Order: C-alpha cells, then structure tokens, then sequence
C-alpha cells in the first residue's frame, strides 16, 4: 500500500493498517480462536472473520503484539531497504512509517509504495527482532556514518 | 500588481498574516504565509493500492 | 446527546520522588489537548505559593 | 480569592453572530477559558441536521427527475445545508410539496407544531413546467459532530445524505485590558460567535 | 482542577385523525375497495365499527380481501368492531 | 463588448501585449487529417482516391 | 445444457435473495455492499448425491436430479455502491425472461415518449412560425383559435410568399408525420431485435455499479507545480491554525 | 415421480424399522414448516401427503374463534359459516393454497424432520 | 473554478467535446436536468424546416477511467444565448471554464 508519515511513532514500529493486518494475520487469527473456545470448526472461524465481528479485534491485537513485520521499498537497493518493524494498528489505508527511516528506504511520501512481509515460523522471527529490526540498522554497512541521520 | 491588488483588499501588503496556534491556544512567532492555491485530487487513491 | 465518554486517572505511576506521571482516559478526539492545556496554563502560574 | 467571569452583554449585532462578554478575568485565565471554550463550541455541539430524504418518483440518488433543473444529487446537497431548529423531539418528519414554475424555496415545507425553519429564503431547486412537482419526505434529527453515510435505508426508496450537526462556524475570541473595575491588571474576554441561527449564544456558552 | 472549576461556577373526545381519512388510503386491492364502496364504506371509522360476520354478507367480498382488510388495519393498530361513541363527526354529514 | 456568458462572471486579466492572432481550434490535427483521408475528390489526391 | 440466470436456486438464504427480483438480477436502485449477489447464475455443477428426500423432488418439483449439483455464482466484496443502471442483451431466439420484456417496454416506452416529443416541440415551433407569418397580411385577431390549430393554411391570404410558405410548412409537416410513422416502426425494430455476440452465449447482463470516493489518509493531492503529496493526517477543525479574524486555516 | 415416494418409504420403513405412518406425518409438518417461511405473514399450514402416489396438497388453515386477534390465523365463526354453515368454535377452515415446489431447500428440510423422526424412535 | 487562471481554460473547455455549444443562437425555451431547448432567434433561421433545437445532454455514465461525464445545464430560462455559447457544463467544467 502506499505509505504515508505518522510522526509519533518509535524507529522500531510502524503503522499497518487493520484492513491489512486482518488479511495477513489470517492463520494466527484462526488459531487464537480455535484455543479460545468461541469457535469450532475452522469454517466457523472463517465465517467470523469474513463478517468481522466485535471479537476479533481483540484477537488481532493479541498476534499483532511482539511479532515483526518486513517493510520494503520497492526498488531494494541495499540492504537497509528491507527492514522489520512491530505493527501499530491503524485506522486508516495507508502504512504509516516513522520519519527518519525514510533517509534509509530513499522514500519520500509522493506517492510511494511499501510491501510488507510477515515471518511466519519462529526463527524467523527471531531474526527479524535480531537482525533485521529498524533499531539495529543505525549505521550504513557502506562505510561509518549513521544512516538514522535526521533528514 | 499583486502588492496593489492586496492593497484594494484590506490584506498585508507581503501577504503574510500572523496565525494563533489551535492546540495551545498562542502566537506563532515570525508571521507566516495564507492565501488560496487551488488544488487537484488526483486518481492515484489509496483503496485502490491497497 | 450531552454524554461524553466521562474519563478518570487510570493509574499514577509517580516515578521515584518529587516527580509523578498521571494518565487520565478516556477523552473525545480532541479534549486531551484541552485539558492539557488548561491546566498547564493554570499550573504555571494561577497555583499560589510562597518564596 | 480569584475574581470571577460572569456575562455582561451579549450584543447580537446580526442574525446569524453575537459577541458575548465575559467580566472580570485575572491575568493569564483569558487565553485559558478563551482557547477551552472555543475548542468545546467548535468540538461537540447539539445540532439540528437532516439525515434521510425520500423524493417520490426518485429510485436511488443518481437519477433525475422529469421537471426540475437541478439532479437528485443536488438537491440533497441543498437539503444538506437546510438550517432547522426543533424544540421536543429527538428526530422529526417535514413534508415538502410545490407544484409550478420557479423556485423551491425552504418556507414550503408544511412546518409542525415544534419545527421552525431559521432562514426561509433558501433555495433547494427549481421547478420548471406547468405540470411538473416534486414532493418529498425529510428526516431531521439531533447529533453532535459529524456523521457521515458510510458509518451508519432498509427500502430502496430512502436517500442517506451525510450529517453535520454543528451550528456554529467560527469562533473568535478576542482579549483585551480592562477598566471598568479601579483594579487594573483585569482582563475582559469578548467572543464573536458565528451561529448559523439554531443556537442561542448564552444557551451555547453555558452548554460549553 | 479546584480553580478552573470555581472559575466556572458562575454560568453551569379528541378523535383520532387516521378515522377522519377515506378507504382509498388502506391501499387495499382494487376488489375490495370498489366492495367497500358499494356497502357506503367510506371512512376507515365506518370500517372499524363493521364485525368481520357483517363484511362476508357483502356482496362479492371473498375470505381473501377479508384476511387483506384485517392484516392492513392490523399493520395501523386498528381492529374490526371497534365502538366510537359519536361517529360520524358532525363535520362529516355534510358531504 | 462581452457575450452574455462573458457578463456572467467577467475574468480579470493581467497582460500587457495585445494579442494579435486568437488560439485556434485545437482539434484540429485529427479532424482536417481524417477531412482528407475520407472526402470524395479524384486525381488520386483524397487517402483512398 | 445452458446455464440459468433465474433465481429459482438452493443453499442462498433469503438474506441473500431479498435483494434481487424474482429473475436473478438485482434492482435498479438497491445499495448493495461488498460481496452481495447482483446477477445469479446457477452454472458449476459437478456431483451431488440424492437422499429419498431429494429424491421426491422428482414427484412435486418435476427436476430428475436438480442438474447435479448446486451453487449460485455468487461475488466478491472491497467495494459499496448504487445500482444505478442495469442493460440486458439477448442472443436472438432465446426466450425473453421477465425482466428483458421490462426493459424493453421501458425502452419502448422512452423512445415512444421521445420521438413524440420531437414531433410535439417541433410542431410547436412550426405553429409559432405560422403565428409569427400571420401576423401581417389578412391578419384574424379572433378568427384565429376558434378552429383547430392543423387547419391554419385555408384562412383568407392571395398567392404570396405567405401562402407559399404555409405550403413549404405544409411540405415540412407532412414529412414529419410520415417520417414520424417511418422512424417509429424502425425504431421498435432496433429495440426489438437481437443482437450479434459471441460464440455460445445466451445473454449478458452489465450491471453499473456508482462508488461514491470521499477522501482519507493515503489519497494522493497535488497543485499545479509539481508540489505532490500523500494526504497525512485529516485533522479537527479546532486544532487549525487560526488568524486574528477566525478562520482557521 | 410417483413410485418413486412409494420406493422411498419402503426403503426408509424397512432400514429404520419406522411405522410408513409417522414419517409422512413428520414429511407433512415439514413442509407446513417450510410453506409457513416463504410467507411473510404468519399463516398456519396444513400439507397433506397421499399414501400412494406421494402427491400433496397445501391448505392455508384458519381457526374459528369469536373474537378475531390474528387475522393471519383467526376467522370469525360468522365467516366461517358463510363458507360451511356446519362449523363451530375450535373448527379450521381451509383454503388450498399452491404447494412449494420440492427445491433442495424444502428436501433439507424434509432430509433433517426424517433424521429427527428416526432418532426419536431409535431412542423410544 | 480556478481563482488563478490564465484565460486559456474557455479555449480548453469549449473547444474540446465536453460542453452542449449551441449551435445558433436564441432564446431558452425549456431547460431540464435532461434536455435543453433553444429556440432559434429569427435572424439565424433557415426559411424552411422551422426549427426549434434540443440538446440531449449525457447524463451519469461510465468514462474509460471510471470517472462520472457529468452534464450540467447552466442556463436559466427565458436567457438568451449567442452563437458559439456554453449551454451545459461537462465534467470538471463551470459556466464555460476549466475546473479541474
Ligand atoms: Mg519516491
């Protein structure tokens, strides 16, 4: 989706919206209902969250929650042009990404467009929080000048 | 021509007009520039991207 | 019509000594600001004392 | 012992705005209640807005009808901007009818025995042939703020337009020195208010 | 919060008009309005003070526009054999 | 003197040189290019003559 | 077989199927959300079992089987809007349903209405040019509306240029109501008739569904110098920049 | 069509060991059922099934009572004896309505009233 | 409208297929949201065919972009109108000019 900037946020989050955030998480979403006991079957669940109940939302934000997410611009160059974030949900259509981020991706707000990607297993997790997180890329790998320069 | 057409109106000749703050309710320091542009919305929207 | 979301102070996490952080919620979509401001203005100087 | 605001004049120098005065204020709490009360006026006030209208031979929003020169959209956006007081209700039904060349004005609507139109010379549309009428339903209720169609119609026949239950429209407060009183170092603070007349403006200022 | 709130405390039988309308307005089917107008049923008043026994004694009005009669005055919170006391209005008779 | 839709809402104008020569129709590559093609004249000039 | 378009259809719960007629498509007007039905269609159909019960439908429906199996084409959701205008074409031979008998009388019905009218206003203007010619010129100030308004030739005037004119308008009237009579019949043939399609396609239906875009965080606005911009954050109107008049900013 | 109600029946009776008789009463509630929800008003319902053609006909049913409280379901015994000078109070009247065409909706319907049947007399 | 033009938007506007440009000039007989009759002044009028002229606009539908072509009537009646005039708004258009 197209990016926009959403000033109050950390280096290590960004914004991603709940339209999104409901379609990529659909698994983890199925999942914390079938533990819970709302629901039975797996069509149920689907059911549920195609009509979008009250319920869900609160399910959103429990997987949401310490799981990383890998935003990138769309001509990668290097490697500072993937980075993972954790989700602040919002209300709205357009990722919002923290500011000085942006020097790093080499993206303005004209128009720009972001993918995002979800880790699925767990080592990858983990290597989204330990090597990819936007906090642990604060120096270009080019040479020593810090990339988190404010722009 | 501009600055005596701003002059017909009763606007600032240099067509900047000291502005108050919504939130804090106080003064923007250093006078800062109002007028019209005129606007396009263009076709590239966001529920069709997304 | 004229019921708001009456707000309250959901916990005062005072941070060591002569220092507090109160967080009061829930307030419309723009009243934050508004009694942010008020009291800021009434703190700063209205609020008496002696030196 | 703070000196306390109480209203003074309320000078209603138009229709539509008045300039309320509140007397004496110590230094400091005129920008203070200023700023809060107009950011209370302009947040969340009760208004009068309309909210669903029903032509009679008109399908869904986009069609026109055979006999007046304006569309269907149109004519709900001139309905949109219908400034209306009620008194007893929580929603009311008006009924409008006009048949014959010329204007539609808002002093046709068959008033109840509670609502009161507050500018009658506005103009919904035009009419346009000797047999040619419009004759139409409208819903109008109380709110606070802004509410539009795509939150909130069962048949096909009923029109959602969009509800902006908000009578005032700017806002303007102005301090100033004091002398009235001996003691100096007093404030007065004077707001001019721009009602669009469903609000009376101390019944404003006491609900903020 | 005591300050700004004490620098506040200074401003904080009448018959019903649904019997007075014709029978045409019940939008009932074309058979059992013209059934209604040849028994002199003119008002939604007269109607009401009918029995249902009364009703199938006229001619040509079938079970059907009888269960369609009961359930439109049933849909405007009225009933057959309904009592007004001092039908027809006195600003009635003249036409 | 102005045409009544010019009476309407008369636009201000700045400018300093009178104009001499007015824009022309702008359309008028593809019309006169397709006149030529489809009109009835022979000696081989018209596009399918 | 062919497929069916009608709304005699299983497993659709009547929450579905109060928004369509009683002929599969949807209403002129019915402000449907995302993922309604607006045409159903009966088609992939590959194995279901029969039970006794399904069985019997043989006896009162008549069906053998229900085709085989049974889902309605139902579609999918990301957009609101207004059905504001619904066309029905017909590969010729293939009967006519309820709703394309509508559209065609509704059509027939404005093309009547339509060249009517043409006839109506230009026989107006004909019998105000009449008017304007006799005003001079053996001019009848009351003799004029007592007789019917076809007939205004045979009224006292020499051989002129008026008389010659009332026998061009004459000329011009009769050409009107012949050709009137000419374009009517070939205009209930062009509604009338079929249409040319595609190979095996029995008809199409294209229904125009009307989305209303307001504006939100994420549009993309621009001036008229290159300044872009992705709309950010759409604010209160009280946290505007105001000036010393009011209007905020 | 027809044979095919009379193979279903002796299919069903000799698998469930079911009286005929009670599956066609529960096949007949069924399908009042299923007649009552395609009408919008609340309308009682009557549907009979013939033994041996497994044909069946569809009555709206009207109660006869003095005083009508729902007109959907009530006559007044002075219309009731209009129609049959024979009735009483507590009596139905009955018009023959269109019968529902037996879709896969009325066939779950009917499919769901057997396996309850069924299962009450497996239990009894 | 634009507040800031450059007096090249009726060029843009009228000379482009967006607006119902009368074709000979008079006086407005009957404006509607869906037609627009002109009647022909007598000083621009053929002798024979005697000519009264309608302008069906198009009303809502689809354009290549899916955006709405929109037509507007923007006389009143009773108006006159010359030869070469704007009669009905298109999209993005008012009273003739170019308003994008
Ligand atoms: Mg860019």
């Amino acid at each position: 989706s197209v990016i926009t900037v959403g000033p109050y946020l950390r280096l290590h989050q960004c914004g991603l919206p709940k339209k999104m955030a409901l379609e990529l998480f659909k698994p983890f979403i199925y999942g914390k209902l079938e533990l819970r006991g709302l629901a039975t079957t797996i069509k149920a669940a689907k059911k549920m969250v195609e009509r979008e109940e009250a319920v869900v939302w609160d399910i959103l934000d429990e997987v949401i929650r310490e799981h990383p997410v890998l935003l990138n611009r769309a001509p990668t160059l290097h490697r500072l042009g993937i980075q993972a974030f954790e989700p602040v949900l919002i209300e709205g259509k357009a990722i919002q990404l923290h500011p000085l981020v942006c020097a790093a991706y080499n993206a303005d707000f004209d128009g720009d467009q972001m993918a995002v990607h979800v880790p699925l297993t767990l080592e990858a997790q983990l290597e989204a929080r330990a090597l990819m997180m936007s906090t642990n890329n604060i120096l270009s790998p080019a040479n020593g000048e810090p990339i988190i320069v404010p722009s | 021509e501009i600055k005596e057409l701003l002059k017909l109106g009763d606007l600032p000749t240099s067509g900047q007009i000291r502005l108050y703050d919504g939130r804090t309710g106080e003064q923007f320091e250093r006078p800062v520039t109002v007028g019209y542009m005129y606007m396009l919305k263009l076709n590239h929207l966001v529920d069709d991207k997304m | 019509v004229t019921e708001f979301l009456k707000p309250r102070l959901v916990d005062i996490e005072q941070v060591s000594s002569t220092h507090a952080k109160v967080t009061l919620e829930p307030l419309e979509r723009g009243f934050g600001h508004t009694l942010g401001n008020a009291l800021r203005r009434i703190l700063l100087s209205s609020m008496p004392g002696c030196a | 012992e703070f000196l306390k605001p109480r209203l003074v004049d309320i000078e209603q120098v138009s229709s539509t705005h008045a300039k309320v005065t509140l007397e004496p204020l110590e230094r400091g709490f005129g920008h203070t209640l200023g700023n809060a009360l107009r950011r209370i006026l302009l947040s969340s006030m009760p208004g009068c807005a309309v909210t669903e209208v029903e032509i009679d031979g008109v399908l869904h929003e986009y069609s026109t009808k055979e006999g007046v020169q304006e569309d269907i959209l149109e004519i709900l956006l001139n309905l949109k901007g219908l400034a209306v007081r009620v008194q007893g209700k929580d929603e009311v039904i008006l009924t409008l009818n006009k048949s014959g060349i010329g204007p539609v004005t808002a002093a046709d609507i068959t008033h109840d025995g509670d609502v009161e139109i507050v500018k009658p010379q506005h103009v919904i549309c035009h009419l346009t042939d000797e047999n040619a009428s419009i004759s139409m339903r409208i819903k109008v209720q109380r709110g606070r703020g802004y509410v539009p169609a795509s939150t909130r119609e069962r048949p096909i026949g009923r029109l959602l337009v969009d509800a902006c239950y908000s009578p005032v429209e700017r806002i303007a407060y102005n301090v100033e020195a004091a002398r009235v009183e001996q003691r100096t170092d007093l404030d007065k603070l004077v707001i001019e208010m721009e009602t669009n007349g469903t609000i009376d403006p101390e019944e404003a200022i006491r609900r903020a | 919060a005591t300050i700004l709130a004490e620098q506040l405390e200074a401003f904080v039988p009448e018959f019903d008009p649904i019997l007075l309308r014709p029978v045409d307005d019940l939008e009932l089917t074309v058979r059992s309005a013209n059934c209604l107008k040849a028994e002199a049923i003119h008002y939604i008043g007269d109607l009401v003070q009918r029995t249902e026994v009364e009703l199938l004694k006229t001619p040509n009005l079938g079970k059907k526009s009888l269960t369609e009669i009961k359930d439109v005055l049933a849909s405007r919170g009225l009933s057959l054999g309904m009592r007004l006391e001092n039908w027809p209005p006195a600003s009635i008779a003249d036409e | 003197v102005y045409s009544y839709t010019e009476k309407k809402r008369i636009r201000k104008d700045f400018g300093k040189r009178p104009q001499v020569l007015d824009v022309p129709y702008l359309l008028s590559i593809q019309l006169d290019s397709f006149q030529k093609f489809i009109e009835q004249d022979p000696e081989g000039q018209y596009g399918l003559e | 077989g062919p497929e069916e378009i009608t709304a005699d259809i299983p497993n659709v719960g009547e929450a579905a199927l109060s928004k369509l007629d009683e002929s599969g498509i949807v209403y002129i007007g019915a402000e449907v959300t995302g993922g309604d039905i607006l045409v159903g269609k009966v088609t992939p159909k590959g194995e279901t079992q029969l039970t006794p019960e399904e069985k019997l439908l043989r006896a009162i429906f008549g069906e053998k089987a229900s085709d085989v199996k049974d889902s309605s084409l139902r579609v999918p959701n990301g957009v609101s809007g207004t059905v504001i205008d619904v066309q029905v074409f017909t590969r010729d031979g293939v009967e006519k349903d309820k709703r394309a008998l509508e559209i065609e009388e509704m059509q027939l019905k404005q093309a009547k209405k339509d060249l009517s009218e043409e006839l109506q206003i230009l026989e107006a203007g004909l019998f105000s040019r009449i008017r304007a010619v006799l005003v001079a010129g053996g001019v009848e100030a009351e003799k004029l509306d007592k007789l019917p308004r076809d007939r205004w030739l045979e009224l006292g005037l020499t051989d002129e240029e008026k008389q010659n004119q009332l026998e061009q308008l004459a000329e011009q009237y009769d050409e009107l109501k012949h050709e009137f009579e000419k374009k009517l019949e070939a205009k209930r043939r062009k509604i009338t008739q079929g249409d040319d399609l595609a190979p095996g396609v029995l008809k199409i239906v294209k229904v125009y569904l009307a989305v209303k875009r307001r504006i939100q965080p994420g549009d993309k606005m621009a001036g008229r110098h290159g300044n872009k911009g992705v709309i950010s954050k759409i604010n209160p109107i009280e946290d505007m920049p105001y000036d010393e008049n009011g209007t905020p900013v | 069509m027809n044979k095919e109600i009379l193979a279903v029946v002796e299919a069903v009776s000799n698998e469930k060991a079911l009286p005929r008789e009670k599956i066609f009463e529960a096949l007949e509630s069924a399908l009042a059922t299923a007649t009552k929800k395609k009408y919008e008003q609340e309308i009682d319902v009557r549907v009979q099934i013939d033994r041996k053609s497994g044909d069946f006909d569809t009555f709206r049913r009207w109660l006869v009572v003095d005083e009508v409280t729902q007109p959907t379901k009530e006559i007044t015994l002075e219309a009731a004896r209009y129609e049959d000078e024979s009735l009483n109070l507590g009596d139905y009247v009955e018009d023959q309505i269109e019968s529902v065409t037996f879709d896969r909706i009325t066939t779950q319907t009917a499919k769901q009233v057997i396996v309850q049947k069924v299962r009450e007399a497996e239990r009894a | 409208k634009p507040l800031v033009g450059t007096g090249m938007e009726r060029a843009v506007a009228v000379d482009s297929g967006v607006t119902a440009v009368a074709k000979r000039g008079g006086v407005v007989q009957y404006v509607d949201a869906s037609r627009i009759v002109i009647k022909v002044n007598e000083d621009e009028m053929y002798p024979g065919e005697a000519g009264i002229d309608i302008y069906n606009l198009t009303k809502y539908t689809r354009s290549n972009q899916n955006t709405c072509i929109n037509q507007m009537p923007c006389v009143s009646l009773g108006e006159p109108v010359e030869r070469g005039d704007v009669l009905a708004d298109g999209p993005s258009t008012d009273l003739g000019e170019l308003a994008l």
